[PDB]
RNA sequence: UAUACGUUAAGUGGAAAAGGAUGUGGAGUUGCUUAGACAACCAG
RNA sequence: UGGCACCCGGCUCAUCGCAUCCUGGGGCUUAGUCGGUCCCAAGGGUUGGGCUGUUCGCCCAUUAAAGCGGUAC
RNA sequence: GAUAAGUGCUGAAAGCAUCUAAGCAUGAAGCCCCCCUCAAGAUGAGAUUUCCCAUUCCGCAAGGAAGUAAGAUCCCUGAAA
């Protein structure tokens, strides 16, 4: 069974319309989004079943079908509740982190680095060395923990760094 | 930005306030008249025009009695552009001074280099002697010419010819002193020209 | 005159080649391309072979 | 003895739109007709082309990769001048000189065929000055 | 810019390959094999 | 009256290749201080002398570094 | 502003995964701009402001010729050349 070749349910709580160039509007509650596939890719959305099949068994169909259907219903759920992730910056002297708003950091390593946040996250953390962020979108907060992510870096010989939820730290040949 | 036209007077000393000295430049420059303001929907780009320095009823053509009849005033002898500036505070016939700078603000001076005439490769280029006194027959020649296998002369190789009198510009030099009863700017440093000719001062670039 | 007949012919839907068989094969009609070349002065005659040749290349 | 030309010609007015059509199958077709291979009264030695004029010229399309790969060129005549430009610099950037290039690849050389040259009119988007000509619409054949 | 049947997706086509290579379309076989795989997911 | 492989250094001017000496960006193997190794990268820079046939070459003192080559030495 | 080596988030063939195939970000003294100078003989010979005007002859029209307007040049005193 093909990773998103299957029949993917949804609370019917949200709205869809359809146009051209397989321009597809899911709204609802919160979310909105418009994802546009190749014209070749057949749609076949129900109220809130997705029975989409592949046009031909070739890798237009035969793989990229399964990257569709699947994503589909993310926009349901992204409509409907949002999304969270986790992070982890262990370190020494890591508490270096933004006081709300704009993220400002002194890594120790005597430059600063300072960015500001984008719309639609949320960020809900006193104790920067474990972090969690809510959000809308699956990818805009994939790439928002991204970004917290590559705030800080690891190092070998200790065992302090930046870790993704529930991670550990690279150690080498240090000595 | 901003921007005026002078005229080079020469250079002296100024003691500073500590008790330093340092080079002086002098630029007399009489107020200017704006004469044109060029638009984007009519020219293409927003500038300005400036005329600097009078000049007696007999060095002039119709042409530029005729240009210079829109905003009232005897005929010029220097006509520059400007563009860059901001075009909301200009009129045609508007009076530019050089009150507009201020003391410790940095500027730009362009000017026309002196001309040298026809010279060597040495003192144009910066080249070396061959030696002298060796049996060798070598002496401020232009050197070898290129590699045998092109049967050609590549382009850029530097030969002597005429030398100066070209268009440079100098940044980051600094005011001293500005007075309107006489319409004199006081810079620091050196700048390009020979005397009584032409200088522009503008606004910073790099800033 | 093969350019001009080419030009002339492609002018009434045939091509060259087709045309040209289809003369060889309608009969014979023994015309050579600069007698042929008669597209340019009177063009009324020419599409009459050419419609002869589609009449019989089909 | 055939029939030469020498001054007694017109020359008509065709626009044609570059969208969706591939840059080759386009550019071979618009120098046949520039150089005037459509008309039977044909001369190797005389201009009989007509004013070709191309509009929507920047949604001209390209098979494959080439749109990241086809590499335009050019010598400034100067040691280690060599400047080059992506397709889609070209595409985004100077959509016209592309065309151009592409067409006069295409035609002969010498005297005539840079005389032939000037005929040819390319305008991004779907605009044109040339009313007062009276243009007609024309579709590839090809 | 002919008419039919297939292949190739990299500009291979457009020099001549050792060596290495899940690139891999067909014609085969050989397995276990809807009281039942590969992800199965709950459970020593 | 054997055996069995092969067919010029110096001066003056420069320009190009990358198979990278320094500087830039990385994995790494390496507490940091460092150092070693391997990728991406040709923009710029890359030294003054004593003995000497500069050799199958010695030494002195600096520099972030004192790269290898092509162009009829 | 895009990019190389690399770092990621999504998600595929292949229910799992998976930086990689369709996608989306970040990332070099290189690459285009920003800085400086030349540049419409760019025969594709561009633009804006101002001045001069519809002269006289034959030729009835076209036309061709002569004197001129705005403006330059010859000539003379020189040098920031």
């Amino acid at each position: 069974s093909r990773v998103g070749k299957k029949l993917l349910e949804i609370p019917s709580d949200v709205t869809v319309t359809l146009n051209d160039n397989n321009t597809v509007a899911v709204k609802g509650p919160k979310g909105e989004l418009t994802r546009t596939f190749h014209p070749d890719m057949e749609i076949k959305v129900e109220d809130n079943v997705l029975t989409v099949a592949r046009p031909s068994d070739q890798k237009e169909h035969r793989a990229l079908h399964g990257t569709t259907r699947s994503l589909l219903g993310n926009m349901v759920e992204g409509v409907s509740k949002g999304f969270e992730r986790g992070l982890e910056l262990v370190g020494v002297g890591y508490r270096a982190s933004k006081s709300g708003n704009k993220l400002v950091l002194n890594v120790g390593y005597s430059h600063p680095v300072e960015i500001v946040p984008e719309e639609g996250i949320e960020i809900e953390v006193p104790s920067q060395t474990k972090v969690v962020v809510k959000g809308t979108d699956k990818e805009r907060v994939g790439a928002i923990a991204a970004n917290i992510r590559a705030v800080r870096s690891p190092e070998p010989y200790k065992g302090k760094g930046i870790r993704y939820e529930g991670e550990v730290v690279r150690r080498k040949e240090g000595k | 930005t901003k921007g005026i036209l002078g005229r080079k007077i020469g250079m002296t000393q100024v003691f500073a306030e500590n008790g330093d000295l340092i080079p002086v430049t002098v630029i007399e420059a009489a107020p200017n008249v704006v004469l044109q303001k060029k638009t984007a929907e009519n020219d293409g780009y927003e500038a300005i025009q400036l005329g600097f320095d009078d000049k007696r009823e007999k060095l002039s053509n119709k042409p530029e009695k005729g240009h210079v009849a829109k905003a009232e005033t005897a005929p010029k002898r220097f006509v520059k552009e400007l563009r860059g500036v901001e075009m909301d505070a200009y009129e045609v016939g508007q009076e530019v001074k050089v009150e507009i700078f201020s003391a410790g603000e940095i500027v730009d001076v362009t000017g026309v280099s002196k001309g040298k005439g026809f010279q060597g490769a040495i003192k144009r280029h910066g080249q070396s002697r061959g030696p002298m006194s060796h049996g060798s027959r070598y002496h401020r020649r232009p050197g070898s010419m290129g590699p045998v296998d092109p049967n050609r002369v590549f382009k850029g190789k530097l030969l002597p010819g005429r030398m100066g009198g070209e268009q440079i510009t100098v940044q980051n030099l600094e005011i001293v002193k500005v007075d309107a009863e006489r319409n004199l700017l006081l810079i620091k440093g050196n700048v390009p020209g020979a005397k009584k000719s032409l200088i522009t001062v503008k606004s910073a670039v790099k800033s | 005159w093969i350019t001009r007949i080419n030009a002339a012919a492609r002018m009434n839907g045939l091509s060259y080649s087709r045309l040209m068989h289809g003369l060889k094969l309608s009969g014979i009609e023994v015309n050579r391309k600069m007698l042929a070349d008669l597209a340019v002065n009177d063009l009324t005659a020419f599409n009459q072979l050419a419609d002869a040749a589609k009449a019989q290349l089909n | 003895t055939p029939m030469a030309n020498a001054s007694t010609i017109e020359r008509k007015w065709l626009v044609v739109d570059a969208a969706g059509k591939t840059l080759g199958r386009l550019s071979s077709e618009v120098a046949a007709i520039l150089r005037g291979k459509h008309k039977p009264t044909y001369t190797p030695h005389v201009d009989t082309g007509d004013h070709v004029i191309i509009i929507n010229a920047e949604k001209i399309e390209l098979t494959g990769k080439k749109l990241t790969d086809k590499i335009y060129y050019r010598h400034t005549q100067h040691p280690g001048g060599l400047k080059s430009r992506t397709a889609l610099e070209m595409r985004t950037n100077y959509p016209e000189k592309m065309l151009e290039l592409a067409i006069k690849g295409m035609l002969p050389k010498g005297s005539l065929g840079r005389q032939m040259f000037k005929k040819l009119n390319v305008y991004r988007g779907s605009e044109h000055p040339h009313e007062a000509q009276k243009p007609e619409v024309y579709e590839l054949r090809g």
